[PDB]
């Protein structure tokens, strides 16, 4: 996904 | 055609979703709204194309995005504006510059994960036809 | 990323500096080294997480600190361990407890004076991203 920055 | 319009409606639902996720992240709060012309009167004089997440939402609702690639063009703009406006060595600028790249990277990474390439490819071809 | 690693390299240089200042203070000499397992065999049996300034230096060099808040967590530990281990009314314990709080207070006051909040804030956000 996209939630580490 | 109704089928074409429905393709773009699906794109729009997706883009709102991605944008709403970016907008609720505390790191990105500074990028959610247009720069206040008073607080920063010199913003207009250095940045030629202001962009922010609430504007991006307006353009979505105005059917201005037909591809994801056009959406990401504006996200890049948000990042590149912040880099240009806040280029100094001081920590306060570094923070903004990291926050700006983090916003960009995040948007791309969501798209990389969640977008069907054939759906995007379809969107692109409808766009070329117009 | 190189930019991220450079942020943490700056943090490390700062933390070594602060720690070296604490370590050369005569008051804090007792906190500079680990408790000798023989002199005090019962130290291990009462303290669950031993900590001291030379260990803190090891952890710095091992990239174990990504924020100042994580560093201070260990300084607090040094203080709190000394308070637990030496709780008696007698003057010799009071002295140790006073030196332990003085060490803590000093470390915080250096940080309060010398640390840029936006630098720390950046460090925190890189850490959350990982
Ligand atoms: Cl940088
Ligand atoms: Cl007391």
């Amino acid at each position: 996904s996209t939630g580490g920055k | 055609s109704m089928q074409e319009e429905d393709t773009f409606r699906e794109l729009r639902i997706f883009l709102r979703n991605v944008t709403h996720r970016l907008a609720i992240d505390k790191r990105f709060r500074v990028f959610t709204k247009p720069v206040d012309p008073d607080e920063v009167p010199d913003y207009v004089t250095v940045i030629k194309q202001p962009m922010d997440l609430s504007s991006v939402i307006s353009k979505i609702d105005l059917h201005k995005y037909l591809t994801v690639k056009d959406y990401l063009r504006d996200i890049d703009l948000i990042c590149s504006n912040a880099l240009e406006y806040n280029p100094d060595r001081d920590p306060g600028d570094r923070l903004i510059r990291h926050r700006a790249c983090a916003l960009r990277d995040t948007a791309y990474a969501i798209i990389k994960e969640e977008l069907d390439e054939d759906f995007e490819q379809l969107c692109e071809e409808i766009q070329e036809s117009r």
